[PDB]
RNA sequence: AUCGAGAGGC
């Protein structure tokens, strides 16, 4: 129930703002069957929203990296794919190391 | 193609009572999209257009030639001599219905080639054909009549959809599928097996 | 003249004629010239039966050259669909035989002209098959040449068909339409540099319409019904006769549609 | 029109393409990479003609 | 007769060369703005001229008509796409039993024409033909 | 650098600030210098920040310095996927690296490991360690011709 | 990895590729060679005996027909080379190898399949010619072009497998993609260009078109629009015809620079109830635009209802413009004398800020900013002048360009076209860069042999002052192709080496699997997270919302 | 590689006009644009047809079997 | 190797209707004439006809695709009016203005000379 | 291991059908329609398994039950009866 | 079923802005220094020059599929000039008893502010405005 | 075939990143036609004269 | 079947 509370509370913020009562009452003018009626609607496009179970998310992740990086073309440091290649191959000596002192 | 790299398939054939057309009644040949213009930025093809134009007017030849001083002015001021718009447009009515394109439309000569490939040299199609000897996979090659790859970074695809019947199904039904024998202690297929 | 839509010839040839069409609805000129262009018959090659070929093109490239060629058709409607037909493969009625055999004598380079096509079928009277020779020198149309030693014997079969089965059935080439030459309907948005009437040339049928006032509003209802067109025949068929059947053919398309209607 | 250059070996017209190499007998020098132990090299690659 | 010379990479190192010998004529304004800007050659010991220009490009990119109007890639693109353009390849086509061979029916000479064509024999041997090519949208096909 | 903070009116203003940019990386020594904010200060090597900051630290720049890769082009990728992709590299002990040498020397069977790089060598290794695989990875059924547990195969279907 | 990770396969076919406007989206054309090449099994029941003996008496060289049949006993026959081809008799629980039909699932493909997009389940359509078809706004997944691209077909053989193709790897169900979570087609070049021409206030249509436009849509209500003009005459707004092909209970709301609610340059959009308000229809509202109007008709309607309205929105604005016209010519390149005047006195004053520069390097009265070399410094400040020069010039020349302009008019649809594209085709093409510097000294001291040495002039390190319109100079010629050289072999390196890296992603995460406790895992079960994305969400239906507590004054936020 | 029948675009036939066309140039030593004006070609779609042809079968002719 | 005999541009074939009418559904008195071997020279002239008659609520053709030879043809017209009667009056408003145009052209030629 | 169920009140699984689970399901009762197997559902007009299987399923008349894995081993049977499909 | 609105406005300024056929006139109420309007207004069809004086017109009627006029039979509820059919999409509460209209008329804009409409025009899809010359 | 017969082959390399052999040098011109080469692999590599 | 070369799309 921790781990619930943590993986919808940012979701809940934005719903306690967007559901203020003088919002609720002054910006939007909900009646009762309007407002029971926003509250289905946010319930059940939440549980479709879920994640469903049996999704290989890893070759997922891997191609939406991927794809777009095709697609990655030509003022200081390495960037791009040279810079993506020195990321996922563990570059110890990097073309433009750096240091941001703030 | 043109001489442009401006390369592409033919996705339709009109005749020519479909085709737009000029008050002169001179239909295109040829329709090609003006997206393919401005992404490129191959003026030559244009100035090309331009440059046949005038010269199928005037019987001459076209001095496309480069480092030279043709320029596009001079060209226009040629081809209004002829009575032609200066830029290379002119009004054109639709085909279908007969009334005038509200967009006047660049409209001329071009050089253009028939490149070597082909559809009905590059199709291919195949259903349970000919397989490889060793590997009793489908053979390699249309000329062969044999079956497409489905690669690897193709699978990749299949498993991210998620669809796991329709690749086994590409894995074994319609490629090198069998079935061996195996012993309940040694688990290596080297149990003779006399079906009959 | 007769109520409803009116012609004005301006200049009539052989060849070409150029007209105007008043009191009509676009949509029967566009769809008159379409029917001009495609849907009315004529005769031309569709077999070829090649014997000897000694010349430097494939047999081919010569058959697609002839059936290119223009045939005398001013009678073609005494003439049957060989589909319609009962014969066999071709007869009198549907067909007409034409053969071309020609032999490189000369020492000099020989030409073949479609003069030289010899029309073997029965005619049963009828201008119909005769080989188009608009040429000041009598000769044809250039089909191929020999050298001394070469020679070309074949039989050409012409059958009836319109220019949407092949383009070589087109009677016609090259119609000029035209209206509104002032572009006062705002049918178009001329595209321009500095001055749209100063970049644009004149249309010729500015003369024939008077032009408007600056200061007159945009006429908003007034609509299109005048048409400057000019029809040009290759020759198979007088250029009268190629709008008179193009019209006939519209109204027959029309006329089916009735009857259909009625079978229905 | 034919303009020649090219063998015929079995039937089959072949060309030679022209392949390209660096000249021997001249003086270049390198400098070497920042972990090498020498610091520049000159190499003369001497062929006999 | 000492005219014209023969100068390779490394010896030009030692040379000035002119572009047009246009450069050579003295200088002592009212202008074509139509035309490409070329910059004074503000150089005068020269030993050279180029025979000319056009002369650095290849049998291929001597096809491209206006190739100093085009981004150079669209240039590359094409000089490996002339080379599958269709026509006359030989005249003796009819003679020679190749593996594969394609001819165009009516081949014909390009309306522009660049002057290395010449000596190419494009004119000759063509490999497309003037198509009549309308820049348009038109049922989106 | 025109950074933005609240003001002490509640609203967002942008408030410019001087920031320095280096040529190397020394992060144990630049930390402890004075006048600096210790807490702010960042790298682009990732690893000595793995190495200074802790394990998590990595994760949190590895995974910036992989958005700011994809940004640069003006593309964008969703966090979940950069995410799943930093953590993979960083679920283990430290930094493994997407190579032959990194993900592939892990103990996720053995037909998997084959299928990437070094097959004979990885399936020689596995015949010596007299290696047990699971076959309950993805390239192990394919190899097998079975239906993975894919999130079609990912259950068993049976009968009221 | 090349027998077993994967190998060719049966039921396969590939060819060229072309587009039709009157295929549906998720509809793909299939020439009737390949659907009289491919098969499908189908078993015999009640309810396609009927169907099926018809089909093996049509036989197998004209469509619909069949190949083979297979009986009980398990023996093959063949249609083909059989006496009783003729008299059939189907029995119950045989299979009877049907052609493949319209509306059968085909799994669809373009090479590099870099993406679950990549792969699709299309509807068959079977066409007349030669070519595979498919929708114009189907391209982006694919990254598919018709310039000679191929692409290969898969045929499934269970129901089970059917099942996986329409229900998981369909087409509309592909519309919003995880990646990037937003839609992943959009309305593309033309249909683009010409909604934006059709939606602008000064486009009125009378009514045979208007009529047509009606017919064209296929699910029409069948109810003519009331006229937004009546009184002079009866009159459409473009805006009010292309609203019929968005379905009624559709809000859409934007708001771009100076969006009044007057919107007195029809800025923005506003869309109520299946009509629009005010705004100019482009790219930003129909592309493939993150909180576009396909998000929205996918989240709200749903996928088919949006697969629809991708054919509906084609069918109206491809009609509209095929009897409007549309073209490019040079015209559309020129700028007028005295814009060109300036553009040239832009790049004289350029030149000479170069020069002082220059000569105030050669006095050694440089500066020397901490961190860089004077040669440096001088690079930097050249470079910068001359890029400065050539945008300069650039929006000196798009300024000048009329809406009639057609290629301000692609740029403004998003069709396609740059700024950058304007500037270099008719103002200056730029200066040219090798490995990030100028044209380098290949030649001992010079470029070029024409130059003299120690010559860092602007054109002398590979500045174009000349545009594409005007004709690069001979030098111009050869620094811009040395120039272009470095992107051919930049773009056909950078490919092999994504290549790598995403197989490399791939092989490495692969079997990361979202498992029913929402933990995700791998195949020995060692967790990578404990929610998925840290929330346990798909990637899709996830939209960029505002958070109104962050940000203003607590004075307003109390208020 | 011979002289086609009509123009491909509008359709005039220009086979028969070859023999003419050259012998206005040589003959009467006329230009190519009035030479093609002097026989009805005024569409540039069949002007072109003849001023960009290539009578290829005169070489073709030259080879003697 | 694909391409359709071209006389299946005009040529029916196997039971195939020239016209095929069906009622339309959620539009009273409208109907749906599927023309068969036919393209906008014929449903082009029919539709500006009948929008000239005064008692024709809606009249709109459309090609579903341009490979095909054939087209549908939606009417709408006032109750109590058959379309097909409409149509009926368009077609031979087409015929007779035809037939007057080929009598004024042939007087018109024939007083032409050359 | 032995008998490794799960107590059917203490089941933390989604109560929702999920797309893969439905895609499968479908395709099962499709192919046991594809051979001649009984139909629990009067077909209104409709002849593809598929979208018989889609009306058996809108009807929950599909007598099967899935059985989600827990990476321990434990699982879960759910009958498609109780499943909610969104 | 009748009007809703009904005024005398007199041109204040007109502006083309980057159309051709269409212009954004700005008007105020004549006699009455408080309540104006602007309007898109098509002057190919319907011209407008400069401090002229319109009639303006605002009514609720005179759903069902559009028809044409028959025949003179139609009796018009328009002896005005220039006739358009739209749609109000905001009532925007200027100040306190200040308001304005927002209508749509396919794309052509209107804004109309004043408070002696109150009581008239909902928010209604049913809307037409009527110019007498 | 006129290409094909002044083709140039650079045999230093058949697969592998390398930029510099590939690139248009100064020195090519006049000698070698600066746009004329294969897309892809071995592009610059292989020249024309 | 092995090896080699050329080409297509990104
Ligand atoms: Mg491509
Ligand atoms: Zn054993
Ligand atoms: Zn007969
Ligand atoms: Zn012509």
């Amino acid at each position: 129930q921790n781990a619930q509370r943590d993986a919808v509370t940012l979701f809940c913020c934005l719903l306690r703002s967007r559901l203020a009562t003088r919002r609720v009452l002054q910006e939007y003018r909900l009646t009762k069957q309007a407002f029971d009626w926003v509250l289905s609607n946010i319930e059940a496009q939440f549980l479709r929203s879920v994640v469903h179970p049996g999704e290989m998310v890893g070759v997922l992740a891997a191609q939406s990296i991927g794809e777009p990086a095709t697609q990655m073309t030509l003022k200081k440091v390495t960037s791009g794919v040279p810079r993506l290649k020195e990321i996922l191959n563990v570059a110890k000596n990097m073309k433009t190391p750096s240091l941001t002192v703030y | 193609a043109s001489r442009h790299g401006q390369k592409g398939t033919i996705g339709i054939t009109y005749r020519r009572e479909d085709m737009p057309f000029t008050a002169e009644g001179i239909v295109p040949d040829l329709i090609i999209n003006p997206h393919a213009i401005p992404s490129r930025m191959t003026v030559a093809h244009l100035i090309e257009c331009l440059l046949s134009k005038v010269a199928a007017l005037s019987g001459n030849e076209g001095d496309a030639s480069p480092f030279t001083d043709i320029t596009v002015e001079g060209i226009s001021k040629l081809l209004r001599e002829h009575g032609y718009q200066s830029r290379g447009f002119e009004v054109m009515y639709n085909g279908h219905t007969g009334k005038k394109l509200m967009a006047q439309i660049f409209f001329g000569p071009t050089y253009y080639q028939r490149l070597r490939h082909m559809v009905d040299d590059k199709i291919h199609a195949r259903a349970r054909g000919p397989m490889q000897v060793l590997t009793r996979q489908p053979v390699e090659g249309r000329s062969r009549d044999g079956g497409l790859r489905f690669g690897e970074m193709e699978r990749d695809c299949m498993i991210a959809h998620g669809a796991a019947s329709f690749l086994k199904e590409r894995l074994m039904e319609a490629s090198d599928a069998f079935r061996v024998h195996i012993c309940g202690i040694c688990g290596l297929m080297t149990v003779i097996a006399k079906l009959n | 003249s007769e109520e409803g839509p009116q012609v004005k010839i301006r200049e009539a040839s052989k060849d070409n004629v150029d007209f105007i069409l008043s009191n009509v609805d676009l949509a029967m000129a566009n769809s008159l010239r379409r029917v001009m262009i495609a849907e009315i018959p004529t005769l031309a090659i569709d077999s070829v039966e090649v014997e000897t070929n000694t010349t430097v093109l494939a047999d081919e490239f010569i058959a697609h050259r002839l059936g290119l060629i223009p045939l005398q058709s001013m009678d073609i409607e005494q003439l049957e669909y060989s589909r319609d037909c009962f014969c066999e493969d071709h007869c009198d009625k549907c067909s007409v035989v034409l053969t071309l055999q020609a032999f490189g004598e000369s020492e000099s380079t020989t030409n073949v002209y479609s003069k030289d096509l010899v029309i073997v079928s029965n005619l049963m009277g009828r201008n119909i098959g005769h080989p188009i020779i608009q040429d000041k020198e009598g000769n044809g149309v250039l089909i191929c040449k020999l050298r001394k030693g070469q020679e070309l014997k074949l039989t050409c079969v012409a059958k009836k068909g319109i220019a949407k089965e092949h383009a070589k059935w087109g009677p016609a080439a090259a119609i000029e339409f035209e209206y509104d030459p002032w572009n006062k309907l705002k049918h178009t948005d001329y595209w321009y540099e500095q001055d749209s009437a100063k970049e644009w040339p004149q249309s010729k049928n500015c003369e024939y319409e008077d032009p408007p006032n600056e200061g007159d509003p945009f006429d908003y209802k007034a609509q299109a019904d005048t048409f400057y067109m000019n029809v040009e025949s290759v020759g198979s068929i007088p250029v009268d006769q190629v709008v008179v059947r193009g019209i006939d053919t519209l109204q027959k398309k029309v006329a089916s549609i009735l009857l259909a209607l009625t079978q229905m | 029109f034919d303009m020649g250059g090219y063998f015929i070996i079995n039937g089959s017209e072949k060309v030679l393409i022209a392949q390209e190499r660096s000249a021997g007998n001249i003086v270049q020098v390198f400098k070497k990479a920042a972990p090498s132990p020498i610091s520049h090299v000159a190499e003369i690659r001497s062929a006999l003609e | 007769e000492g005219l014209v010379e023969y100068i390779d990479a490394e010896e030009e190192e030692s040379i000035l060369i002119a572009m047009q010998p246009e450069d050579l004529e003295p200088a002592e304004l009212d202008v074509d703005p139509a035309k490409r800007i070329r910059v004074s050659h503000h150089a005068t010991t020269f030993t050279h001229c180029e025979i000319h220009p056009s002369m650095i490009l290849g049998v291929a990119a001597s096809i491209i008509p206006f190739p100093d109007h085009n981004q150079s890639p669209r240039n590359t693109y094409q000089s490996a796409m002339g080379k599958q353009a269709m026509g006359v390849f030989l005249t003796n086509y009819n003679v020679r039993m190749d593996t594969m061979a394609n001819i165009l029916y009516y081949p014909q000479k390009p309306l522009g024409t660049t002057r290395a064509m010449e000596y190419l024999k494009f004119r000759e041997l063509p490999a497309g033909q003037n198509a009549i090519v309308a820049i348009a949208c038109y049922s989106g096909y | 650098y025109d950074r933005k903070v609240p003001s002490p009116t509640g609203e967002y203003v942008k408030e410019p600030e001087w920031v320095l940019e280096t040529d190397g990386v020394n992060l144990s020594e630049v930390m402890t210098v004075p006048g600096i904010d210790p807490t702010r200060i960042y790298t682009n090597s990732f690893i000595d920040i793995m190495e200074v900051l802790g394990i998590e630290a990595g994760r949190a720049a590895l995974y910036k310095e992989v958005y700011n890769v994809i940004a640069s082009d003006g593309s964008y990728v969703n966090y979940r996927h950069m995410a799943l992709l930093v953590d993979v590299m960083t679920t283990q002990g430290g930094l493994t690296s997407v190579t032959r040498h990194g993900f592939n020397r892990s103990n996720t069977g053995a037909l998997m490991r084959c299928s990437f790089e070094e097959t004979v060598e990885i399936l020689f290794e596995a015949g010596a360690s007299a290696e047990l695989d699971d076959c309950r990875g993805v390239s192990e059924n394919v190899i097998l011709g079975q239906m993975a547990p894919i999130g079609t195969g990912a259950f068993d279907v049976m009968i009221d | 990895r090349g027998n077993l990770m994967g190998k060719r396969v049966d039921f396969s076919a590939r060819t060229v590729i072309s587009g039709d406007p009157n295929l549906e989206l998720d509809q793909v054309g299939v020439p009737k060679s390949i659907a009289k090449t491919l098969t499908y099994p189908e078993v015999v029941t009640p309810y396609n005996i009927d169907r099926l003996t018809q089909l093996v008496r049509n036989g197998p060289n004209e469509h619909p027909g069949a190949k083979y049949v297979i009986r009980d006993s398990g023996d093959r026959i063949d249609l083909r080379y059989s006496k009783r081809a003729g008299d059939i008799q189907l029995q119950y629980g045989w299979k009877v190898e049907r052609h493949i039909m319209d509306n059968d699932p085909v799994l669809f493909n373009r090479q590099p399949s870099l993406h679950k997009m990549s792969m699709m389940a299309h509807r068959v359509k079977v066409i007349p010619y030669s070519t595979f078809r498919l929708n114009l706004s189907v391209t982006s997944p694919y990254n598919a072009d018709f310039d000679g691209d191929e692409m290969n077909l898969h045929v499934p053989q269970s129901e089970e497998t059917r099942a996986e193709l329409s229900q998981l790897c369909a087409v509309p169900l592909q519309i919003v993609s995880p990646q990037s979570n937003k839609p992943c087609m959009g309305i593309v070049q033309d249909t683009l260009c010409g909604i934006r021409k059709l939606t602008l206030r000064d486009t009125f249509i009378e009514l045979d078109q208007v009529l047509n436009m009606l017919y064209w849509v296929p699910d029409w209500d069948g109810v003519i629009p009331t006229p937004a003009i009546i009184k002079p005459k009866p009159l459409w707004s473009g805006k009010q015809i292309l609203s019929v092909a968005i379905p009624n209970g559709i809000h859409l709301q934007r708001f771009d620079e100076g969006t009044t609610l007057l919107s007195p340059k029809d800025n923005g959009m506003l869309i109520i109830d299946g009509q629009i308000i005010f705004g100019v229809v482009e790219k930003k509202t129909v592309g493939s635009s993150n909180g576009g109007l396909i998000h929205v008709v996918t989240r709200e309607k749903g996928p088919q209802v949006c697969a629809k309205l991708f054919g509906n929105i084609q069918k109206v604005v491809n009609f509209w413009l095929l009897h409007n016209g549309f073209s490019t010519g040079i015209g559309d390149t020129i700028a007028d004398g005295p814009t060109m005047r300036e553009i040239t006195e832009t790049i004289a004053e350029a030149k000479k800020k170069v020069l002082d520069v220059t000569k105030e390097a050669q006095a050694n009265l440089l500066t020397a900013k901490h961190g860089m070399t004077l040669r440096e410094s001088f690079e930097d400040n050249v470079v910068r002048f001359l890029n400065e020069a050539r945008d300069k010039a650039g929006r000196l020349a798009e300024v000048n360009l009329k809406d009639l302009n057609n290629v301000k008019q692609m740029v403004m649809a998003g069709s396609k076209g740059s700024f950058i594209n304007i500037a270099q085709m008719s103002a200056c093409v730029g200066q040219q860069s090798v490995e990030g510097k100028r044209i380098a000294f290949g030649f001992v001291d010079r470029t070029l042999p024409h130059f003299s040495k120690d010559d860092y002039s602007p054109e002398s390190k590979g500045f174009v002052e000349n545009s594409y319109l005007r004709g690069l100079t001979p030098q111009e010629f050869f620094f811009h192709a040395m120039g272009g050289r470095e992107g051919l072999i930049d773009t056909a390196v950078k490919t092999a080496e994504t290549g790598y890296i995403q197989r490399r992603l791939v092989k490495a995460l692969e079997d990361i699997m979202v498992h029913y406790d929402n933990t995700t895992r791998n195949s020995l079960g060692n967790v990578i997270q404990f929610i998925y994305g840290e929330d346990g969400m798909d990637a899709a239906h996830i939209e960029k919302q505002s958070l109104d507590t962050i940000g203003g004054s607590d004075a307003a936020f109390e208020k | 590689m011979i002289v086609p029948v009509r123009c491909f675009s509008c359709g005039k036939v220009v086979g028969d006009k070859w023999e003419s066309y050259l012998n206005l140039l040589q003959e009467d030593e006329l230009d190519e644009g009035t030479a093609l004006s002097r026989l009805g070609l005024k569409r540039y779609c069949c002007r072109r047809m003849i001023l960009t042809h290539v009578d290829l079968i005169e070489k073709f002719l030259r080879y003697n079997p | 190797m694909n391409a359709p005999d071209r006389f299946e541009l005009f040529l029916l074939g196997e039971g195939e209707s020239k016209l095929k009418i069906d009622p339309d559904t959620k539009a009273p008195n409208a109907v749906v004439i599927t023309f068969e071997k036919e393209d906008h020279t014929l449903g082009n002239l029919i539709r500006a006809e009948l929008l000239n008659d005064r008692k024709v609520l809606f009249a709109a053709y459309k090609v579903e695709h341009p490979f095909f030879a054939r087209f549908k043809l939606r009417i709408q017209t006032t109750e109590g009016y058959d379309p097909k009667d409409a149509l009926k009056n368009a077609c031979n408003s087409i015929i007779n203005k035809l037939g007057a145009l080929k009598t004024n052209f042939e007087t018109e030629w024939n007083l032409q000379t050359l | 291991l032995k008998e490794k169920a799960i107590p059917k009140d203490q089941r933390a699984t989604t109560p929702y059908m999920t797309k893969y689970e439905r895609a499968r399901i479908l395709g099962t009762r499709a192919l046991q329609i594809s051979m001649n197997a009984p139909v629990f559902v009067d077909l209104e007009g409709e002849t593809d398994p598929l979208r018989i299987a889609m009306k058996e399923l809108a009807e929950k008349k599909i007598p099967l039950v899935i059985r989600r894995y827990l990476p321990d081993g434990s699982f879960e049977d759910w009958s498609v009866e109780e499943l909610i499909v969104d | 079923s009748n009007t809703l609105f009904d005024d005398i406005f007199q041109v204040s300024e007109v502006d083309p802005g980057r159309y051709n056929k269409v212009c954004r006139i700005e008007a105020a109420s004549t006699t009455q220094d408080q309540c104006k309007l602007t309007l898109d207004i098509n002057v190919e069809l319907f011209p407008v020059a400069a401090q002229d004086s319109l009639t303006v017109t605002i009514a609720s009627s005179l759903t069902r599929s559009w028809r044409p006029p028959q025949a003179g039979d139609r009796s018009l509820a328009d002896d005005y000039d220039y006739v358009m059919y739209g749609t109000a999409y905001k009532f925007e509460e200027v100040s306190k008893d200040l308001i304005a209209v927002y209508y749509s008329f396919g794309g052509l804009l209107m804004r109309l502010e004043g408070n002696y409409r109150n009581l008239n025009n909902l928010k209604q899809e049913n809307a037409y405005l009527l110019i007498r010359r | 075939t006129l290409s094909h017969l002044r083709r140039t082959n650079t045999p230093i390399g058949r697969d592998g990143k390398l930029a510099k052999p590939r690139q248009l040098h100064n020195t090519h011109w006049g000698l070698v036609c600066p746009a004329e080469t294969p897309e892809g692999q071995a592009c610059g590599l292989v020249k024309n004269l």
